[PDB]
Order: structure tokens, then C-alpha cells, then sequence
């Protein structure tokens, strides 16, 4: 019906930023105006993420948060640049820390309210508001703290409408800060019982992705959001594109979530690269399907092996028979049938909207819900406790005014969404 | 006398549109009301639609939904200038494929709008008979308004009987797993206050375009042409007078012998595709579980009543010796104590198809509605599902979540276990 | 036989005479019933006044028919009035308090986020 | 001296305007009661110009009173004399005696009383009646039991008509004729029954008449009739009196039921052959086929002869005919009373109705006899009745309108009884 | 004297329609007006079933129930429309059902009243009423269950009068409602109570005339009332003719029925459809040729009835007559006398030189009655659509309450087959 974005924290925003300008030219958006495009489907459903403003224009309905200028100006500065309204953007000033309780306790709550401050107003301007997605780093503070608490407040104001993230589980390979793993455990736990859906994205797996599938050397925060932007516009297709779905974002949970907790799709996708490498047409829908279900393609660093599907969703892309698809999505379920739980019945539908994206004829995007997700949760926890140890690192948050047992509090709630997954590898 | 629809749901208000449409090509009604025949003013056909102002001829129907969306298809699309802006309800947020949500907490608050706005339909009828219902067996607004639609319209009117067309929903065109529960949950609730009730599985419809009409993978507006085509057969006996057939009771009377057992099976005679059969082939093809209308096997349940509901060019003559070998070929099949059933149905009118739609014009079509009892074997197919999800709480916590009871589920299968017990309890002797 | 006849009487138009043969050789109304009369109408008046006690007997059992089914039909939208606003305002109380008890964790993890601000400036 | 008829129900009134019209010919009354002691035995001299019958009609319907105050002869009798009663008996004789009777009786009864109030020493009735048949059994039946009381020694003739299956319609006959001739038998004094049947057959083979009419066999009963009566309208010796009528008849009280026999019907068309002898016409009396109820006298034995002679008869002739009746055929008298033949003449020839079935003729004969063999038709009635009641056949229907269940039984009874009288009169 | 007529249901009144066309016609009646016709008698007995309006003027002694408008401006629409006095028409507009109790207790009730009104006022205007008759099916509620009702309340009103029907029993085989056998076991029982005579008329028979007798494929509920509507008039005739009978209907009544139940005649007709005195009175005697589905051989005949039209000899009548009761001596019983009269009127029917009708309380009836209750009980089982009364307001044992009432009359049909 209609959906607000928050985007949070360097590696939140500047994920936020390739998102924005990936959908922004399906729906074919100038760096500021309007529409320039011979289509004319993709204004039915652009009311959905787009506020529109005076003049021609389509303005999105977005919010910036930073805890400093640095990259915000990033944004303004690059590439779909002026194309947010100038006070949706939420400035910082102070430090971030890569510490999640500056950002969640003490240099977060000091903004936050300003936050609300434009969510309240393009919400309560919104005529029918259907829930808020977000996106963020889970190590490191401003995006993981902050928006943790953004979403508690978030909630609570909003209790009654869908939360959703895309959050970006970190590894040890491929990361600023010694401590993630801390940072990553507390706002897990926070996910865990405030979100509705969280689409889990190993860097872990998006590195993993550019020099196992495609043999590109020095993997930038570049060439590796190109996914992530890629995957996201996937995911959001079907809310705002076709007419063949109609994806309430609540109905889009409900069928796709058993139990509360445990909300945690790893996602996937059909194809990959983008600079000195191509594709000979051949995405070909069997050659397709067979490959949003290989895990060398998942988002999270899973292997939807050991472990089970719950639930899922697949959407496909392409003027295309479907009349193919489904004959494929049936033998993937039988050359591959013991991997699906029994006990919900007709649990893998998939839909098909024909305006393919940005290059590329044919594309699939695997939405997934598989309890092998466990593999990730136990992979942080594994090296938190192996900090939380002789309470290391853990001194920078003890004199921020956290607690000594609020550390171990959390790594529990994270133990049990472990061996509750674990649990339902069921009868 | 009169005869009001409601369509409540995605589902029911597309099916609605496409026989409300073909509704109008059989009676002569260009699409902006207006009829250029001598038969106005305010009998006949006169059961459905109204003549309301100088001119035009609004149908009797009310259409509600929770999102625009449908509803707004309507408003748009010529038939445009078919009904009346009061007679679509729209509601704002989605019922989200959720009984609970459609029943108690988006409901509540619509229903006393509907509700109110049917009452000033009945309101321009002198004596009215009853209403059809059309609407979703699973998937929400569809289970859960109509759950507590019947509830209330139960209260508001009397006697007045209630017809349900509820579509019985099919792994394949779906996309919702939690359909099972919304269905046996409606159903139980729901079948105390109805009266009879054709259930119709999207599956076997499904089939039927496969097989008979060469559609690879046929669409929503596919399939609705062809329950438009069957619903029209059905209420055919109480729009042009027919020779039988001809009032809700002696209509029913003939199909329920026990308060609970309302379904009955359709089966849909020549449904054969534009780019002609004997009176004898058409009626050895209603017993024929491929031109079924739900999915089961009734050569091994047995019949308990069974109607035969011509449509066309037919002498009687004709009819008689074409059933008499359908007893010395085929499968008898009666229960221990009813007759041996066949009110037949005679209706002169030659069926009218959907001008560039995807059958052809037939000299002659039939349609037996028989109350087998094999239609429970979907009752459990069913069923199944459902107990096997509960069994682990499955998707119930968005159930609770609106407001519901953990063991208003309980109960709900329960009702089904009992009903799947009356079944099975009226074999032989 | 050949046998002398006896005359008895002769007058203007007329004669009559016995004829005698062979020799021979020898060998309260009551009034008081009008009163039955009217026992034949004591009968009629018992049938045709009892065929009419029996009659007037199928009569005030259609009464019941009639209305015993009426009486036993409201005798069901007054079942199931309740059967609904009170199954149903059972739901209102339900949820709302699982709106609450949403809220409520929330002044808790929201009033401990106060705390260890007043516990941060003091360390 | 003077002489009342009663005719109850259908049968009666017919038989009585086919005699009364006889009666008028006889003594030469044109229609309208003018004709231009004796015969004031039957009419009254009322009025100065006419002539009017001491009769009264009653029936249940209109209908059939109806026909009298219509076809000439409706300026014959006093419109008081005919009395209708708006709904009929439906061939039920509890429906005459006791539901509809109750009403009309007391208006009957009385209209009666008028004209025996202009009669200086009236002798007694004339009950004309069916047997079986509705207001016929059950009025007949009350009235009896209240002209009884309401006048003394005055004695009762009734002619009954005894049911026929060929000319009837109704099923029921038999009860209705067992029920009225019981309580109806202690309160009359002597009775003529005509068989039906008979009087058919009579027709169907000296008339040459196919299937005979109503009013083809009243007329044939109208000239029996007027030839019994005949004793006391003209006045000629014997019968001059009602009284004389059982004097001679009836031996024993019960008993009343004569046997009658007429004699020369023969049919104009034959109208002109040379005309029977005294002889013969006696001759004829004592034939089964010239009978008035179907029987069979030859084995019965006869009890009380009388022979009632009109016309051209010398009785030198009557005599010697006798004689031979004697010496050719079937004697057969009862063990002890004479050997009968009280012989009446009556010198006024025999008139026939004009444009009628039968001729002028010269001299008839009539024959009265008190045979034991007339209760054949006693059984073969009472038989039907048995094998009815025996499975309460037609009951309810009496019942019904108010009768007993045991009434029926106890009249049975009385045949039973009478039965055994009539069989208990033979030999010693 | 005078005779009502009332005429209650869609099968009771498009009988009662094609009865009082072909009786006006014998008598000879202008769609409206008076008499057109070289003839003179039919006016002595028009007094009977024809109450007489001003100017010149007929119109019948009718009253018309029914429970929808629908049927009733079929009369008025089609053939002697316009012939019935204009509220004589009772209305119904509500539901009829197809059930009994619809008919009996609620929505007939709910009317019923406004009928006794139109009644009252015929019949208390009639100036010597001898009686009603009535037409109706058995199997639906309209005339079955109203007017069973009605007659309950035509007594009570009227014990006095006698009452009298032609009912039309339902059969399996063409029929619309799977629940007759339901609706009739109901009336039977009614019926059996309160009638005083009950022409039975199964339409297992009528439809057996037709495809049997006389080469019609595809029979309507037209040809097929064709032949009640020349039975009736058949019936009829000698209340409303001659003079050589005269016919109280009382009367009638008492010389037909032995036992105050059982009075159920079968009829039957002589020639068929749009004839010699022997060949009529084999035809008339023929069971191939009865208005109840019987066959009067097992079953023996209690009395017997017939009425012979034609300027004909009846002198050969009585000789054929005898003659069937010698061919066929043992099948009437011996302890009712002379239980078979007939008699004869001389002016025909519509079409046909000769024709005859045998009126017939024959003990083969209970032939009829089990056949019903045979189904009745196969279905009473498991109780099964009586769900459609129970819900009405009547009682669970009400239904078993009149199942045996008729069991009774079975078994007493059976037990008159006696002894000399
Ligand atoms: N036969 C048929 N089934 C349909 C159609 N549209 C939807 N359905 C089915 O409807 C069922 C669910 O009911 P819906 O009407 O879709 O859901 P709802 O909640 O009542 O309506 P919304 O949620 O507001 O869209 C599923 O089984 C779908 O397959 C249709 O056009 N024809
Ligand atoms: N001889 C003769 N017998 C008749 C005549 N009319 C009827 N009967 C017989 O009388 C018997 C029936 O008697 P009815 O006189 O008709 O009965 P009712 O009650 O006196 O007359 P209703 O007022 O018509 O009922 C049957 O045996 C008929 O055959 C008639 O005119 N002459
Ligand atoms: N793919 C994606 N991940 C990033 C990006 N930048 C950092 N990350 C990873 O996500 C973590 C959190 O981002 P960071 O900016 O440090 O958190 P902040 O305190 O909210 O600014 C980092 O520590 C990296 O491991 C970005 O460019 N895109
Ligand atoms: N022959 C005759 N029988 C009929 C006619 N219509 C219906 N019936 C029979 O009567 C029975 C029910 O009568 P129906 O008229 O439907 O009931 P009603 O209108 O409520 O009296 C069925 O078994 C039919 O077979 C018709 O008009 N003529
Ligand atoms: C349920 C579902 N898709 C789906 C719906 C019907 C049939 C097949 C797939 C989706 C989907 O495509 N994306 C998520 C919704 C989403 C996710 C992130 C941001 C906005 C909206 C979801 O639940
Ligand atoms: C017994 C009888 N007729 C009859 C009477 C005596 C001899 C022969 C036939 C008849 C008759 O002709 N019609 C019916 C009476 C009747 C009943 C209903 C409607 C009209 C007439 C009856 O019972
Ligand atoms: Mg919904
Ligand atoms: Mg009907």
C-alpha cells in the first residue's frame, strides 16, 4: 500500500545509495525529475516507494542516518546524488565509534529523536502506510546501534505496521574492527524479537561470490554492494512492479513466517559480475533455477544442506513462458525433495514479473528461509564467546554504561535461536 | 421472488464479475443498463436485476473487499455504468490471507456498513427470497467477512435461505500455505448459518482448461469464464422461470436431505473450445470424474440425490432413454433409502458464450448436481493439511497475534472430524 | 267341486256370495314413546358435539405448529446474538492486552535504557 | 263412510297421482274437479263447483310433490294437501324415522286432522308407501305409530312397495324395508304388498314393453289398486267397510300380508281380438305369472280366498268356472277354514287410462288370497338383510343419524318370528 | 341442490381449469356469457354448479387457492379465463415449498382464512347447499396441505354437508419433489377422516394411459389432465343432467360406501384422447383403463358404479352389465346384494357418440396405499429430508402418528376380504 525507508550507517547508506539508483532507473527516474522511458507500467506500483513532491518530480521516501557527515555528503555528492529531500538527511557530528553502544545508548539517543523527528512526518504524511524497511552493518555501531534502537522506538509508535531489514552480518575476513562479533550479537538479539522478516547478507558470502564465481582480485566495498543493491531490488520487485502477486508486505510475512522468532531469509541470486565480464544470453530458466538454488549463489555464508527449507520464495524475471517455470520449480522439489520440511504443505510458490533490470534478458531472486541459517548465527557466537572469554575488547562498552551481564544475557537469547532451528529439524 | 448476490473477496468479486457478465449477455443488457426489450418497467428476469430510474437495469448485488484494488477494476472497466457507486464497499488494508484478521479485527468495522447497505437492496424487493454468497474458501477477507457476514445476515433476516459458492483452494494458482486453516476454520463457523452450498475446487477447474480447452497455463480470468458458465447453469432455473427448479426451497428441497450435508457436486456438460454433441453424449459425460467439479471419485461413494439441469434445444423424449442406459452401462450407485433420483430440468434457452472468450456456442448443455457422497473425500484432502501443520502450531501464532484462541482451531477441527463422521455414516444399511 | 253357494248381499250395483266347499274340520301401542324420539337425538347431539371437541382439538394444536416453530426459530438468532458479541468482545479484551503486553516490555527495555545513562554519567 | 289416503315418499305419491287420475276417470271428474252419497267415499264435496280427493301427500324432497302443482290436476287438490320438506331422507330410514321426520311430523299429522274433521264417522287410511327407500320406510313407519294413537279403533290398509334389484338404485333397500315393517306391523291391520319385480315382469310380457317405466308400471298398479278400493266407491256388496277388508282377510293378527292377482291385462293393439271368457280370467287368477309378489302358491297352502269380480257378469257363469278351478288344478287349502270364495260384483265396466298400455276391457277379475307361500318374499328379503348386517355392511350410516345397533338386530328378530308363524300355519 | 367448488393448487387447479371448460361447454357457455346452443336440457341442472349473475350471465361456484400468484393468472390468461368471478381468486404470493406443512400450518394459516371467507359467502348465498368437492395433488403442499386443511375447516363449519374429492396421488416415476410420498401419507391420513368420498387418481396410471394406450411420446401434464378432465365430467354428469337417476350426493354417498373409512374409488373412463356397448363395458372393466394405479383383480369390488352416455339402447346395457358380473363372478363380493347398479343419460361429451365411467370402491386399493407407504418408510428410516418439517414446527412422531393411520386402512382393506 505504501512503504518508508530508513538507511543507516556507512555501510547501510552507501547500500541504501546503489539500492535507490538500481530501482530508480527500472521505474526511470532523471537524477532529479521525472519519468523518461518508453514503458509505461512502472508508475502503478512507484507510489509505493516514492513520496511524490511540487513540479513534475518523485522524491523517495527515504531517511538518512549517520552519527557524521563523512558519508552523507558521499551520497550527495555521487552519483543519484540531489535526488533525496535535503532535510530527510539525519547528521551526526559526534563519533560512531564501530561501537554499538555509543550508537544504541549514549551518542545515539542523542539524535534519534531527531530521526523519528522525519519518519513520524513522511509516515503520517503517507495515506497508507504499510511498514518500514531498513537497511545496515551489523558490526559496527551507528547502523547495528542505532537502528536496533531505531526499530525498538520504531515499534512501540508503530506497533500495529511490518518492520524488515536488510542486515549485513560480518565476517572476520573482510572487516575494519576487531570487535563485530560483540557488535553483532547485541543487535541480533535486538532483530530477533522487534523485526518481521531480516534478510541476512554474509560478507562473508558477498566476497565469497567475487573471487570463487567470478576471479576478481581486489574486491571493493564497490563490486560487492553491486550485489546487495542487485538482490534488494529482487526482493522488492513484487510489491512495487506487476499486478500478478499483490504482496501486502504483511501477507508477504505472514506466508512466509511459522514461528515468530526465526525470520531470518538468506537470500540469493541468478546472475553475477559487472565490469570485464558478460553473459551469451544463455540464462535460460532450468540453467536459471538450478543456480538460485545452489548455496556457492546464496547471500548468507549458509549451505542450505544441513538444514531444511521452512519456507520459500523464489520471483523470476524475464518475458518468458512460465508454462517452463513451474515444470523446472517441480524438479528442483524432486531432484532435490528430502531438503524441503514436510509439515507445511505447499511451502515453496513462486510468482514471475516480466520487466527484466538494469543489462541482463532473464533473472532469478531466491528468497529463504532455511533453518542451515543456524550455520551463520553459530559461526559469530563462536567467536564471541571465544572473546567474550576473559572479557577481552568487552571495556569499551563497560565504561560506556553497559552491563557486565547484558553481554551474557545476549549471547544467551542468541543460543537458544540456535538450537531452536536445531529443533526444527523435526517429524 | 427477488434474489440478492453478495460477493465478498478477491476471489468471489472476480468470479462475480464474469458471471454478472455473462449474466448480461443472456438477458440482452448493454453493458450501460440499458436493455432495448419490452420488458420494463417498476416480472421474469426481473429476479436479479432491478428497474431502477428510466433507463438503466442495475444488478441486485452488493460487492465487498478489504483492499481497493478488485473493487477498482470494476469502477473501471465498462459495466462501469453497471451498478450503483454504493453497491462496491472497499475497505483500506488487506485482510492479509488471515481469517482472524477478517472475521474480528478488519472486520468489526466494515460490517456494519455492508451490512446496512444489502439492507437498502432488500428494501426495493416485495418479498424476498435469499442471498447468494460468493466468496474464497481459503485466503482472507473471503473465509473470515463471509464467516461473519453469514453470522449477522443469519440474525437480520429470517427465513431467508443463503446459498454459498465457496472455491475450494488448489496447491497449483494459489500462493498462500496458510490457506488450510482458513478454510476449515470459515467452514465450521460458517456452516450453521447456510443452506446449500456448491463448492468449487480451482483444482479440477484447472483441469478441465488443461485437458478440454489446450490452455497451457491458464490465468484467474480464465477460469472464471468457466465458473461463470456453471454458476449461470445453476441460478439458470430462477432467472428465465424455468419448467423446473423454480424457487430456492423446491430448488434444494431436492438436494439436502440431512441439515448438515449442504454440498453438492457439479458437473459441467460440453465445455468444448472455439478454433456438435447428441443429447445422449452430454449426460454420459456428467458422470465422468474428468468434467468433475471437484476433485474426488463418486463411482465409489453413493449418490444421495441427484438433479440433471438441461440447457438448450431438448425434447424430453430425448433425455429419457439417454438415462435409461446410463443404469445398463454405467455405475447405479444409490444410497440404501432415497429413490432413484433424476428431477431433470428443462430450460429452452440455447447457451449464450463470452463473444471472443476461449469456448464455442453449444446447441445443447447439461449440468447434474448430485449430493454424493464422495464430496466429503475433498473434506478430508483437506483436512490432512491442516492437521499436519497444527500439529506443530505450524502458522498459528498469527492467529493468536490478531486476537484468536488456541483452541478455537481445536474446536474448528473437531467440526470437521464430526462432519467427516456424517459422511461416512450415511453408507448403506 | 259342485257345491251350494251362501248370498250375502244384494244392492244397486252390485252382488256378493260366499261359496263354501269342503268343510273346515276342526283343529297395546302405547304413547310414552316420544320420549324415544328423543333419545335418537341424544345419540346425534354426542356424535356431532364430539366431532367437534375432536376438531376443535386439531385446531389449538395447529396453534403450536404454527408458533412452537417460531418460538423454537428466534429461539436461535437469540442464541446466536451472543453467540457473537460476546465470543467477539472476548476478542477485543484478548488482543488489546496482547497490545499491551507488546508495549510493556518496551517501557523495559526503554526505562533500563534510562538507567544506564545516569549509570554512564556517574562512571 | 268416509275414507283418508296418505301417500309418504317418491313411490307412493306416483303410484297415488296414477290412481288418483284413475280414481277421476272412474267417476267422470274432469281434472279441474268438476264433474257434471256413492263415491263421497274417497272426494269431498267442497266448495260449490269441485270435487276434491280426501287425500294427503307428503314426501321429504320437492321434486316429486312438485310434478302435482304442475301438470293438470294441479286444480285437483288444496295446495295445503301436498306437503314438501326442503331436504330429502337419503334412502335411510333412521334419516326418516327419527332426524328428518321429528320436524314435519307434527305438520302432517295435523293437516290430516283437517280432513278428517270434514267427515261425519270416518272409517280409516289409506297408507300409500315404499318398502325399502327412505322416507317410504322411515315416515311411513312414524306416522303409523302416531296416527295410532291419535285415532282408535279407525283402521290402517297399507299398500307397500316391495323392492326390486332391475328398478331400484339404492343397495341399502333390504335394512330399510325390515326396519319399517317391524316397528310398522303391529300398528296396521291389513298391508298388500306389490312386488316391484312382479309388475316389472307383467309388463315385459304381456305388454311387449322393453325396459318399462316408472309410470308404465304405475299404471298397472293404479288398476289393481282401483280394482280393491273398487268394493267401496261405488258400493256393491262386500267390502263395503274397511273393517271387512281384515274380516275376511286376515285370520290371524299378525298375518295381514294378501297376495293379489288381476286379471285380463292385455295391451291395446290387441284391443280388438274377441274379449275373454268369465271362464278364462278366473282361470288366470291362479297363475304365478299374473301374480302381484313373486312366489309360488301351488305348494303353499291358502288360508282366506276371496275373488273380486267387475264388469258384465251374470254369477251363474262365475259359479261353474269355479267349479272346474276345483276339478282341474291345485285345491290346496289350509287344515281349518271352509274351502274360501267370498265372490264380489261389481257391475261398473273397468276404465283404462286413454292414451295408456292396456284396453277397454268387459269383465276383470281380482282374486285376494291369504296364501302362506307370499312369505317367500318374506325370506327373500330378510336373507339380503342377513348377509349384510352380518358384516355391519351399511350400518354406520344409521348409527350415524342416530339409531342403535341393536334395533337393527331386534327386527331381524321379528321376521325370524313371523316367518315362523306363516310356516307354523301349514297342516295338522 | 347445489354444489361449491373448490380448487386448490397447481395441479388441483389446472384440473379444476380443464374440468370447467369442458362442462361449460356440455351445458354450452360463452367464455363469459350465457347460452349458445340448439339443445335444451343442460339448464335444469346448470342451477347445480353454476351460481348465476345479473344481465345475462352464469359464472361458476368456484373458489381458487393457491399460495402464488403464478399459476392463477394461467386460468385467467388462458382458455375460459375470464369466466370465474374476479374474488373468487384467492392469492398466495409467499412460498408454497413443495411441503405439506407449509401448506397445512404456516403459510397456509396464514391465508386459509380469507378462502373460508370466499366459501362462506357461495355457499351461505347458495340456496340449498347440498356439498363442496375439491380438486388437488397429494404430493405438495399447496393443495394437499392446504386444502387437507381446508377441508378440516370446511367441517366444523359445515358438519352437515358432505364433503368430496379428486385427489391426485403421486408416483415415483413423474413427479418433481423427492418427498411426496411425505406430503401424501400426510393427507391420507387427513383424508381418510374428513372426506366422505375420494376419487383416487394416480398419474402412474394417467401417464400409463398415454404411453400404453395410446401412442403419445412426450406427455405433457396436458394430454395426461385431458383425461381427469373427462373423468370428471363423467363423474358429475347425473347431478347435473337427467332426471332418470337424481343423485342427493348424499345419497350417492350412502349406496356406495359400505364403511365409513374406505371410500376410495377408483375410476376409470371408456374411449380416449382428440365404441359399441359391449366393446365399452369390457373397457370400462378393464384394469388397463383405471384412474388408480391397481389392477382390480386381487382385490375384490365393495360397490360398484357406472353411468353410460349415448342415445343408445339400454336394453342391451343391463344384458352387458349382467354379462360382466357372470364373466367375472367371483370378484364382487357376495355380502352386499345387488352391490353394481348403473344407470344412463343420453347426451354425450365433447366429441365421442358413447361413452361410459366406472366409478369404483374396489378393496384392490390398498394396492395404492402400500405402494406409497412403501416408500414412505423406506425413507421415514433413517429420517431422512424431514428435516424440512421438523424445522417447520411439526412433530418428530406426528410423522410415524399417520404412517400407521394408513397401515390400518391397509390391513382393513385386506381384512375385506371376508366371508359369505
Ligand atoms: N477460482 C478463482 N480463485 C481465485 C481467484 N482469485 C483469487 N482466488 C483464490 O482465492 C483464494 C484466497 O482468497 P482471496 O480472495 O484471494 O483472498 P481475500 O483475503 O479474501 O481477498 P484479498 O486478501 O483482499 O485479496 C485462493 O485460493 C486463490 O487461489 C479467481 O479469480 N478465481
Ligand atoms: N312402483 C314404483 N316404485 C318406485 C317408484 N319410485 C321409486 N320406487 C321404488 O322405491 C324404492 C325407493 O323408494 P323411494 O320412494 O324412492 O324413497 P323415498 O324416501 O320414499 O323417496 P325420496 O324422497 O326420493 O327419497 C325403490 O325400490 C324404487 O324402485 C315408482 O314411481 N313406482
Ligand atoms: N557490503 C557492505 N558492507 C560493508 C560496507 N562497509 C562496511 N561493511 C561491513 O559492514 C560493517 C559495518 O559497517 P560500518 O560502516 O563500519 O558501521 P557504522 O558504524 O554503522 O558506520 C563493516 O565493519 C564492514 O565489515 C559497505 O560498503 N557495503
Ligand atoms: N395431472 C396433473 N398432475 C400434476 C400437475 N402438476 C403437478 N402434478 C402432480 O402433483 C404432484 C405435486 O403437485 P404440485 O402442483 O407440484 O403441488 P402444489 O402446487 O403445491 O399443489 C406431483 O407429483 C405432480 O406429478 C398437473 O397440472 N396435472
Ligand atoms: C512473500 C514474498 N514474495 C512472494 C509473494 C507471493 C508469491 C511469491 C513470492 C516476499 C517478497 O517477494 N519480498 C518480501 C517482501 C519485502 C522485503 C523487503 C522489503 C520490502 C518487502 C516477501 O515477503
Ligand atoms: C353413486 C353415483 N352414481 C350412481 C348412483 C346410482 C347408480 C349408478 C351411479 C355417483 C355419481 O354419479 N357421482 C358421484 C357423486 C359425485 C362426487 C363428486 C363430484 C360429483 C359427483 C357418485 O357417488
Ligand atoms: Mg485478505
Ligand atoms: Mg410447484
Amino acid at each position: 500500500r505504501e512503504i518508508v525507508h530508513i538507511q543507516a550507517g556507512q555501510c547501510g547508506n552507501q547500500i541504501g545509495a546503489k539500492f535507490w539508483e538500481v530501482i530508480s532507473d527500472e521505474h526511470g527516474i532523471d537524477p532529479t525529475g521525472s519519468y523518461h522511458g518508453d514503458s509505461d507500467l512502472q508508475l502503478e506500483r512507484i507510489n509505493v516507494y516514492y513520496n511524490e513532491a511540487t513540479g513534475n518530480k518523485y522524491v523517495p521516501r527515504a531517511i538518512l542516518v549517520d552519527l557524521e557527515p563523512g558519508t552523507m555528503d558521499s551520497v550527495r555528492s555521487g552519483p543519484f546524488g540531489q535526488i533525496f529531500r535535503p532535510d530527510n538527511f539525519v547528521f551526526g557530528q559526534s563519533g560512531a565509534g564501530n561501537n554499538w553502544a555509543k550508537g544504541h545508548y549514549t551518542e545515539g539517543a542523542e539524535l534519534v529523536d531527531s530521526v523519528l523527528d522525519v519518519v513520524r512526518k513522511e509516515s503520517e504524511s503517507c495515506d497508507c502506510l504499510q511498514g518500514f524497511q531498513l537497511t545496515h552493518s551489523l558490526g559496527g555501531g551507528t547502523g547495528s546501534g542505532m537502528g536496533t534502537l531505531l526499530i525498538s522506538k520504531i515499534r512501540e509508535e508503530y506497533p500495529d505496521r511490518i518492520m524488515n531489514t536488510f542486515s549485513v552480518m560480518p565476517s572476520p575476513k573482510v572487516s575494519d574492527t576487531v570487535v563485530e562479533p560483540y557488535n553483532a550479537t547485541l543487535s541480533v538479539h535486538q532483530l530477533v524479537e522487534n523485526t518481521d522478516e531480516t534478510y541476512s547478507i554474509d560478507n562473508e558470502a558477498l566476497y565469497d561470490i567475487c573471487f570463487r564465481t567470478l576471479k576478481l582480485t581486489t574486491p571493493t566495498y564497490g563490486d560487492l554492494n553491486h550485489l546487495v543493491s542487485a538482490t534488494m531490488s529482487g526482493v522488492t520487485t513484487c510489491l512495487r512492479f506487476p499486478g500478478q502477486l499483490n504482496a501486502d508486505l504483511r501477507k508477504l510475512a505472514v506466508n512466509m513466517v511459522p514461528f515468530p522468532r526465526l525470520h531470518f531469509f538468506m537470500p540469493g541470486f541468478a546472475p553475477l559480475t559487472s565490469r570485464g565480464s558478460q553473459q551469451y544470453r544463455a540464462l535460460t530458466v532450468p540453467e536459471l533455477t538450478q543456480q538460485m538454488f545452489d548455496s556457492k549463489n546464496m547471500m548468507a555464508a549458509c549451505d542450505p544442506r544441513h538444514g531444511r527449507y521452512l519456507t520459500v520464495a523464489a520471483v523470476f524475471r524475464g518475458r518468458m513462458s512460465m508454462k517452463e517455470v513451474d515444470e523446472q520449480m517441480l524438479n528442483v522439489q524432486n531432484k532435490n525433495s528430502s531438503y524441503f520440511v514436510e509439515w507445511i504443505p505447499n511451502n515453496v510458490k513462486t510468482a514471475v514479473c516480466d520487466i527484466p533490470p538494469r543489462g541482463l534478458k532473464m533473472s532469478a531472486t531466491f528468497i529463504g528461509n532455511s533453518t542451515a541459517i543456524q550455520e551463520l548465527f553459530k559461526r559469530i557466537s563462536e567467536q564471541f564467546t571465544a572473546m567474550f572469554r576473559r572479557k577481552a575488547f568487552l571495556h569499551w562498552y563497560t565504561g560506556e554504561g553497559m552491563d557486565e551481564m547484558e553481554f551474557t544475557e545476549a549471547e544467551s537469547n542468541m543460543n537458544d535461536l540456535v538450537s531452536e532451528y536445531q529443533q526444527y529439524q523435526d517429524a | 421472488r427477488e434474489c440478492i448476490s453478495i460477493h465478498v473477496g478477491q476471489a468471489g468479486v472476480q468470479i462475480g464479475n464474469a458471471c454478472w457478465e455473462l449474466y448480461c449477455l443472456e438477458h440482452g443488457i448493454q453493458p450501460d443498463g440499458q436493455m432495448p426489450s419490452d420488458k420494463t418497467i417498476g416480472d421474469s428476469f426481473n429476479t436479479f436485476f432491478s428497474e431502477t430510474g428510466a433507463g438503466k437495469h442495475v444488478p441486485r448485488a452488493v460487492f465487498v473487499d478489504l483492499e481497493p484494488t478488485v473493487i477498482d477494476e470494476v469502477r473501471t472497466g465498462t459495466y462501469r455504468q453497471l451498478f450503483h457507486p454504493e453497491q462496491l464497499i472497499t475497505g483500506k488494508e488487506d485482510a492479509a490471507n488471515n481469517y482472524a484478521r477478517g472475521h474480528y479485527t478488519i472486520g468489526k468495522e466494515i460490517i456494519d456498513l455492508v451490512l446496512d447497505r444489502i439492507r437498502k437492496l432488500a428494501d426495493q424487493c416485495t418479498g424476498l427470497q435469499g442471498f447468494l454468497v460468493f466468496h474464497s474458501f481459503g485466503g482472507g477477507t473471503g473465509s473470515g467477512f463471509t464467516s461473519l457476514l453469514m453470522e449477522r445476515l443469519s440474525v437480520d433476516y429470517g427465513k431467508k435461505s443463503k446459498l454459498e459458492f465457496s472455491i475450494y483452494p488448489a496447491p497449483q494458482v494459489s500462493t498462500a500455505v496458510v490457506e488450510p486453516y482458513n478454510s476449515i476454520l470459515t467452514t465450521h463457523t460458517t456452516l450453521e448459518h447456510s443452506d446449500c452450498a456448491f463448492m468449487v475446487d480451482n483444482e479440477a477447474i484447472y483441469d478441465i482448461c488443461r485437458r478440454n480447452l489446450d490452455i497451457e497455463r491458464p490465468t484467474y480470468t480464465n477460469l472464471n469464464r468457466l465458473i461463470g458458465q456453471i454458476v449461470s447453469s445453476i441460478t439458470a432455473s430462477l432467472r428465465f422461470d424455468g419448467a423446473l427448479n423454480v424457487d430456492l426451497t423446491e430448488f434444494q428441497t431436492n438436494l439436502v436431505p440431512y441439515p448438515r450435508i449442504h454440498f453438492p457436486l457439479a458437473t459441467y456438460a460440453p465445455v468444448i473450445s472455439a478454433e456438435q454433441l447428441s443429447v445422449a453424449e452430454i449426460t454420459n459425460a456428467c458422470f465422468e470424474p474428468a468434467n468433475q467439479m471437484v476433485k474426488c471419485d463418486p463411482r465409489h461413494g453413493k449418490y444421495m440425490a441427484c438433479c440433471l439441469l438441461y440447457r438448450g434445444d431438448v425434447v424430453p423424449k430425448d433425455v429419457n432413454a439417454a438415462i435409461a442406459t446410463i443404469k445398463t452401462k454405467r455405475t447405479i450407485q444409490f444410497v440404501d433409502w432415497c429413490p432413484t433420483g433424476f428431477k431433470v430440468g428443462i430450460n429452452y434457452q440455447p447457451p449464450t458464450v463470452v463473444p471472443g472468450g476461449d469456448l464455442a456456442k453449444v446447441q445443447r448443455a447439461v449440468c447434474m448436481l448430485s449430493n454424493t457422497t464422495a464430496i466429503a473425500e475433498a473434506w478430508a484432502r483437506l483436512d490432512h493439511k491442516f492437521d499436519l501443520m497444527y500439529a506443530k502450531r505450524a502458522f498459528v501464532h498469527w492467529y493468536v497475534g490478531e486476537g484468536m484462541e488456541e483452541g478455537e482451531f481445536s474446536e474448528a477441527r473437531e467440526d470437521m472430524a464430526a462432519l467427516e463422521k456424517d459422511y461416512e455414516e450415511v453408507g448403506v444399511d | 267341486a259342485d257345491m251350494e253357494v251362501i248370498e250375502l248381499n244384494k244392492c244397486t250395483s252390485g252382488q256378493s256370495f260366499e261359496v263354501i266347499l269342503k268343510p273346515p274340520s276342526f283343529d297395546p301401542s302405547l304413547e310414552e314413546i316420544q320420549k324415544k324420539l328423543e333419545a335418537a337425538e341424544e345419540r346425534r347431539k354426542y356424535q356431532e358435539a364430539e366431532l367437534l371437541k375432536h376438531l376443535a382439538e386439531k385446531r389449538e394444536h395447529e396453534r403450536e405448529v404454527i408458533q412452537k416453530a417460531i418460538e423454537e426459530n428466534n429461539n436461535f438468532i437469540k442464541m446466536a446474538k451472543e453467540k457473537l458479541a460476546q465470543k467477539m468482545e472476548s476478542n477485543k479484551e484478548n488482543r488489546e492486552a496482547h497490545l499491551a503486553a507488546m508495549l510493556e516490555r518496551l517501557q523495559e527495555k526503554d526505562k533500563h535504557a534510562e538507567e544506564v545513562r545516569k549509570n554512564k554519567e556517574l562512571k
